[PDB]
């Protein structure tokens, strides 16, 4: 053939037409490594040289295209100084732009997976076919890098700047449809015939019915955006990252300026700038490592497989108690291909939950969104029922019933008495231990917790809490039982808040210490919110409840007393005490009227500083600054505390957790990413001066064992 | 003296401007409320033949449901307006309703028809503005989509020219200031057609006026509202930014022969007619190229004109093209005498006639002679018309 | 010679006619489609600078999703006309796009521009027809709800002239024959623009046939459908009916000054407009009453018109319209000679100029000097454009 290597083999084909594919042999996936680029070099020059070439097709001899890249041999090539990294992406390009300058059609038939320099390398032929079942896009972000080979060149040029700007900045997946709108793929077809798509291609590519070489052209010369409309296009993008990725800024606000600095430039002066900030990014934002943020990823993309396929299949599902929380797990599970029971006690419930998914349902109909078809569908896929006579076939159970330990302990060993011994049983509680819900049951091992966030539908996180007796089948089982759901899942172990309630009051704790320092609570917010939180600490609790947080706060004082016992009446108690229940009452910190069906309004009234009043301790004064160290502070510890207690496994899923949960800002990375961006030697330090504000503001010995040792978390 | 097909606007009559956030319209059609006004209107003029009517223009941008499928017939037919008319619907974003009455009046002009009613409506409330969009990934392909959120272009357009918070509030309060005043003063009496609404109680009864109006709109209850489209470091908020209020604006208009041999009073004269484009980033400067495009056609100069009817998009855009247009320094003298859009609310397809039939009664009792309405449209455009009291 | 403001229609091209259901136009938004016709045909005429377009000038109907907010603007703006220039969208439902063309030529003749790109866009495949309608329990009340169902206005203009099944199947046939042959010869290679789709196995590739037109089409298949708007007794069958279909048109349209100046060669003038309305309940009657007034205004009689284009909604309204034009016995001798919407689909916002287009194309190709586009429109209207060859 005209090359066999070991992760390339360019083999030949009809009417001239060669297939480049890739296939590292020995390995399971594809990607980018030192030995890969090496070859695609020797196969681009081998086809660049062969001129009987008509054409080449670019795949895949595996489930995935081209993940990512292996970057732990990238390292040592990063270190050097910026010329000499600078030349050295540049030189790992030319490959890239060498297959782009191939005087012959290209297209990419993607069949699977195609992230990070995967996609980059698709982006650099003409064309690109895509299967249905597949997803590609750009997370280098997650990393503290953008791409580095040509993504932030083609991409931008290829399906336009603010696209692109979404694309690169969020690091998301893409599917089928979603590549294909924003035109990052030209033609999307079934698994099956995507060989004979590419192939079709190409051909009309050749006799000249398709331009291939008007569709390069467009990421070969400058953009098309006005002088005018750049200025609008990044300055909005840079606006808006900067706000909610704040000081530290890895991938986000550096990708905007990267590609509005090349924005007139054409594709070998656009290589420059990218490779010139790639470098920027590495050795200071990213060089309190980027093996971590990689390698953590590698580990969950593989612990995501291992449950993935030994995952028991949920054909049947159901759920227990409707109404509230009932209704959202039936709706869920209806909405996307799941036949749910609601089951409950008495036919009001029934009523109650029937009704909400049918207002959720009506909801999108009234508007465009969903075909009456779709909403009979699912609707039929909730079965009521006040009895378990049809729960023999359900794979999986979930409980919903009111926060009870004994009532939950009752309503689960009932449910163990009528279901298949191989079914899955959870908890959706939120106060109460896991371990301890399953010593009534007979089959603790197929007992688990999971989580929803009210409400069920909006909120994407999934805590899979797994107690001390459930077998990996049954979180495993969860986990995609959740992803089916469109939700994402992250396993965590069974402890008083779980993960994210748990680091959400500490949270808290600091902004109840604020108010009793006299500071204005709406000073306090508008300064959360600049920092890039949605909702403020004041307007959150209100949401929640007063009542409600108050309720939660006992729960973690008993469950952690040596440091989340506090003992002076403050903002909580002092509403709580005063009947300002919160958002549900009308009156927590801000008062609330109601317009009608869909609306109701924030206010502000001096009426609150009253009922504060008992609570100030000292008019102590503080700068904006300062607010955010006691609120971050207390939480990024905690944050620590649940990695080193053993609540989460790894740091990316103790960071998601709060990303997805709390709503923890996006392009900040997470609690312990946010910890890097100011140095773990360097953030034990700012903590040490807030240590007079008691044991929430107090570095573990873990942290400062790794504080002197110069190690961060991500490493 | 006349030209035979010189354009003359009869008469101008528009709804009372109801706020869309359960307001007095909540419960009326705006096909009905476009046919109403019309048919009203034409009730006024006893001597024009509604047969006459060559062509119904109506204005109307989100056509959909109630104002989908030509709007301009739908509401011409339940008129006494005979089936022997015609009707069409002219969209062009905000300026949609002036444009029709450009084409009405080129259509006098080339002798294709002698009596026109054009208008237009925007019923925000059963209609909403986000209802039913689809953002087109490819356009930020030749333009920031961010350019498409009219707030984010008053944004940049206002820092460019730099206009304080202060600068704007103090415009949307002289907007509400000034509307109060003509409103109390009865000067909107003859453009505004009573029309039966409900209270907020579901009764029946006719409203006269303008629920949009906010008389205890003051600096200091202005500078207490959050930046609308830019939380951190912004100046546009809700109070210096139009209205979402539903409602419509008819006007009848025909050629100075055809006018001449009913033996009725002209209100005034077309003399020129301009539309021009910008850069939709900064979509808010529209009016500064149309209304230059109009004076040079007019053969008049920015001074010639007595009145002028800017529609007030935002604080921050209106500012920027008052004083580029150099007559920052007049407004209180010749400028939105009886308020603007922040006051009396921004009907899409409506505003386009709207503004230049306040203009018109603004000139008329004011004893002015040219006068010049213009307004800034979506996504990079504008225009102007410049009329004549004769 | 022709005098300054002379309006000439430079050139034309429309995109190949899809299917809806499935269509090669499946994946393709209206807007593109639109901003890729202009852009393409902008090309063929590199001696018109974009700069000078005054404004774009679009037809759409269901503006809402992709083809709302002014449809005009949103395409021309990924088109390389500058953001100087302006957009508006003229919706009268079936006439849209010659509306447009009408608006232009006015604007042309006043002096309010010279350089316009009109044309209009209908993507029934992403936005049908009945998507987002709000019928007006009040219309009952001055019309016929029935009268908002085109189907059933066929039958009763058909009732009333005495179309018989046979005759109009008939029709069809004659459309689908004519369309096959005028594209197997090369009557359309000028005015089909090659546009980029995907066939039904999701591959790329590039269109310059109309796939609506189908050949097979005989008096035995089409007797085999039943009614479709009328089961108990009725002959409007799908296949006398217009398609459902995607599509765009273009046509450059400027004065015959600055196109002299220009020194390239029309492909028409236009003498005379008009638009006519009738009763909604045979709304299809349209094209006669819009027909006389156009041949009045141009001063000739229905037998000086050289070929006929009438946009075949319905085998039971062309017919009709046909007959009491006077010109059914001359039918296959100058009506229609590519066949019709009921072959080539009928794309609502784009019909109009689609129709006026290759109306041109028959004159230019049989040495044709008077030509008439015709159609009729929903709701009961009417509309006409003859144009002249020099
Ligand atoms: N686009 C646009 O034009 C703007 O972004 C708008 C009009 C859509 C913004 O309006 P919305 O976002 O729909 O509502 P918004 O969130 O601004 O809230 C409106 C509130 O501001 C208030 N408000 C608006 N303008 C003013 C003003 N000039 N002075 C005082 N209050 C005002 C309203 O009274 C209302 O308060 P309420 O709910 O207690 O009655
Ligand atoms: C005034 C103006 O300018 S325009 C007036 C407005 N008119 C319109 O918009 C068009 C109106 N037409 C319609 O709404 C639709 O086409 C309808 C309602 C008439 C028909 O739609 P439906 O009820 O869905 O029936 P449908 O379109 O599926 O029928 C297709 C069948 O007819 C057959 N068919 C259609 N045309 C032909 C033909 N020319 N020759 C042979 N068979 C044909 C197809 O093969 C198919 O048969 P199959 O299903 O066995 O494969
Ligand atoms: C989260 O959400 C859950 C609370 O859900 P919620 O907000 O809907 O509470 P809720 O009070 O709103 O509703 C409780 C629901 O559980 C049902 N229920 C109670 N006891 C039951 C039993 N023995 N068998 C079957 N159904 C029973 C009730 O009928 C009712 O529908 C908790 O786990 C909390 O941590
Ligand atoms: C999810 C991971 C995202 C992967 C995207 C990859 C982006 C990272 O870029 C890596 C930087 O590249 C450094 C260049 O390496 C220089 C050594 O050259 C290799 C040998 O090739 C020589 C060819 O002549
Ligand atoms: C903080 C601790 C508080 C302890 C509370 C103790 C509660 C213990 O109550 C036991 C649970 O009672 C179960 C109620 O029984 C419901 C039976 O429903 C039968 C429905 O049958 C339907 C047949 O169609
Ligand atoms: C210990 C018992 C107390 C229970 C309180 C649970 C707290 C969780 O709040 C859930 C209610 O949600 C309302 C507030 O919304 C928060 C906004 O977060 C948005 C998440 O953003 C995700 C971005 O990816």
């Amino acid at each position: 053939m005209i090359y066999e290597g070991k992760a390339i083999t360019v083999t030949a084909l009809e009417s001239g037409i060669v297939e480049l594919k890739f296939d590292l042999k020995g390995e399971s996936v594809n990607k980018f490594n030192r030995l890969t680029l090496n070859e695609l070099r020797q196969a681009v020059d081998a086809i660049k040289a062969d001129a009987s070439v008509k054409g080449v097709i670019v795949s895949s001899g595996k489930d995935v295209f081209i993940v990512g890249a292996d970057i732990t041999e990238f390292v040592e090539n990063f270190k050097l100084p910026d010329a000499e990294l600078i030349a050295g992406n540049l030189e790992a390009n030319k490959i890239f732009s060498d297959f782009e300058d191939l005087n012959v059609p290209t297209v990419a038939a993607i069949n699977g997976i195609a992230l990070g320099g995967g996609l980059e390398m698709c982006l650099a032929a003409d064309f690109r076919v895509m299967a249905d079942s597949a997803k590609i896009g750009l997370p280098e972000v997650k990393l503290g890098i953008y791409p580095g080979f040509g993504g932030t060149v083609r991409l931008p040029r290829l399906i336009g700047v603010d696209n692109a700007v979404e694309w690169i900045a969020s690091g998301k997946e893409n599917r089928a449809e979603d590549a294909l709108k924003v035109s990052a793929v030209d033609a999307v077809v079934t698994a099956d015939k995507l060989g004979a798509a590419a192939l079709d291609l190409i051909k009309r590519a050749i006799s000249g019915e398709l331009d291939y070489k008007a569709k390069r052209q467009p990421k070969l010369e400058k953009l098309k955006l006005n002088a005018i409309e750049q200025m609008m296009a990044f300055e909005t993008a840079k606006g808006f990252v900067a706000g909610q990725a704040g000081p530290n800024y890895p991938a986000p606000v550096e990708a905007i300026k990267t590609i509005q600095k090349a924005a007139n430039f054409g594709r070998d002066k656009a290589l420059e700038v990218e490779a010139a900030g790639f470098a920027k990014l590495a050795k200071t934002s990213a060089s309190n490592c980027l093996i971590g943020l990689f390698l953590n990823d590698q580990e969950l993309k593989k612990k995501a497989k291992v449950y993935d396929k030994i995952a028991k299949d949920v054909k049947q599902a159901a759920v227990l108690g409707a109404g509230i929380m009932g209704g959202g797990i039936a709706y869920q599970s209806a909405s996307k291909g799941t036949p749910i029971l609601m089951k409950d006690i008495n036919e009001h419930g029934i009523e109650q939950g029937l009704a909400e998914a049918a207002k959720l349902l009506v909801g999108r109909v009234d508007k465009g969104r969903m075909t009456p078809a779709k909403m009979a569908e699912v609707l039929n896929g909730i079965r009521p029922t006040l009895s378990y006579g049809d729960f023999g076939n359900v794979d999986l159970v979930v409980e919903a019933v009111v926060e009870n330990p004994k009532v939950k302990q009752a309503v689960l060993a009932e449910v163990e008495n009528h279901v298949r011994e191989d079914a899955i049983l959870a908890s959706n509680t939120s106060t109460i231990s896991i371990s301890l819900l399953a010593k009534a049951l007979k089959r603790p091992e197929n007992f688990v917790g999971m989580h929803f966030f009210n409400p069920v539908h909006m909120m994407p996180l999934v805590e899979v809490i797994r107690g001390e007796k459930s077998s990996d089948l049954a979180v495993a089982t969860t986990v995609a039982y959740a992803k089916k759901m469109g939700k994402n899942p992250i396993v965590v172990n069974d402890c008083p808040g779980f993960l994210v309630n748990r680091v959400l009051f500490p949270y808290f704790g600091g902004f109840a210490k604020l108010v009793s320092a006299g500071v204005d609570f709406v000073r306090i917010d508008k300064v959360m919110e600049k920092f890039g939180w949605p909702m403020g600490p004041a307007y959150l609790m209100d949401v929640v409840g007063i009542d409600t947080g108050h309720h939660g706060r006992d729960v973690m004082a008993e469950g952690f007393p040596d440091r989340m016992k506090d003992d002076r009446r403050s903002a909580i108690d002092a509403l709580y005490e005063a009947k300002r229940l919160g958002q549900k009452n009308g009156k927590g910190f801000y008062a609330y009227e109601a317009d009608k069906k869909g609306k109701q309004k924030k206010l502000v009234d001096s009426s609150v500083l009253e009922v504060l009043k008992p609570i100030v301790y000292e008019q102590r004064d503080v700068t904006d600054e300062d607010i955010i160290n006691w609120m971050m502070i207390p939480l990024c510890l905690e944050t620590v505390r649940c990695l080193e207690d053993g609540i989460v496994e790894t740091a990316a899923e103790a960071d998601m957790g709060l990303v997805y949960g709390i709503g923890f800002p996006l392009f900040r990375g997470g609690a312990l990413r946010y910890i890097d961006s100011i140095g773990v030697a360097e953030f034990v330090a700012l903590a040490d001066q807030y240590a007079e504000l008691g044991a929430l503001y107090h570095p573990t010995a873990k942290l400062r064992e790794m504080a002197k040792n110069g190690q961060s978390f991500f490493g | 003296s006349l030209n035979p097909r010189d354009v003359v606007i009869v008469d101008f009559g528009r709804t009372p401007m109801g706020r869309s956030k359960g307001g007095m319209h909540r419960n009326t059609r705006a096909e009905d409320m476009s046919a109403h006004l019309i048919s009203k209107v034409l009730e006024r003029n006893s001597k024009v033949d509604p047969g006459e009517v060559e062509d119904v223009i109506w204005g109307c941008v989100n056509q959909t449901l109630e104002q989908g499928w030509n709007i301009a017939r739908m509401a011409s037919l339940m008129t006494q307006i005979p089936h022997t008319s015609a009707a069409q619907t002219v969209s062009r974003l905000c300026g949609s309703s002036m444009s029709a009455l450009h084409t009405a009046a080129q259509a006098i002009m080339t002798g294709n028809g002698d009596v026109f009613v054009v208008g237009g409506v925007e019923h925000m409330g059963h209609v909403s503005m986000m209802h039913g969009v689809d953002p087109n990934p490819h356009m930020s392909l030749y333009a920031a989509k961010a350019s498409g959120m009219m707030g984010l272009t008053a944004e940049m357009l206002g820092k460019m020219h730099g206009i304080s918070r202060e600068q704007q509030d103090a415009f949307a309060v002289r907007s509400h200031q000034l509307a109060h005043k003509a409103t109390v003063e009865g000067k909107f009496k003859d453009e505004i057609i009573p029309m039966q609404g409900y209270d907020e109680n579901g009764f029946l009864k006719i409203f006269d006026y303008d629920e949009t109006i906010r008389p205890d709109t003051t600096l200091e209850s202005l500078a207490a509202l959050k930046p609308a489209f830019n939380p951190k470091g912004g100046t546009v908020t809700a109070g210096t930014s139009s209205q979402i209020t539903d409602g419509a604006s008819c006007m009848i208009v025909m050629s100075a022969q055809r006018a001449k041999d009913l033996g009725l009073e002209p209100l005034a004269v077309i003399r020129s007619m301009a539309v021009a484009g910008v850069d939709p980033a900064i979509m808010g400067y529209g009016p500064v190229p149309a209304t230059q495009k109009a004076l040079k056609r007019a053969g008049l100069n920015m001074a010639d004109i007595d009145f002028i009817e800017l529609n007030e998009a935002f604080a921050a855009q209106a500012l920027p093209v008052l004083k580029d247009l150099k007559v920052l320094d007049k407004m209180n003298e010749k400028v939105n005498l009886h308020g603007g859009a922040i006051a009396l609310g921004h009907p899409f397809g409506c505003s386009g006639a709207r503004i230049s039939g306040t203009l018109l009664n603004v000139m008329k009792q004011n004893g002015g002679t040219f006068g010049l309405s213009t307004m800034c449209i979506g996504l990079g455009q504008g225009i102007a018309t410049v009329f004549e009291r004769v």
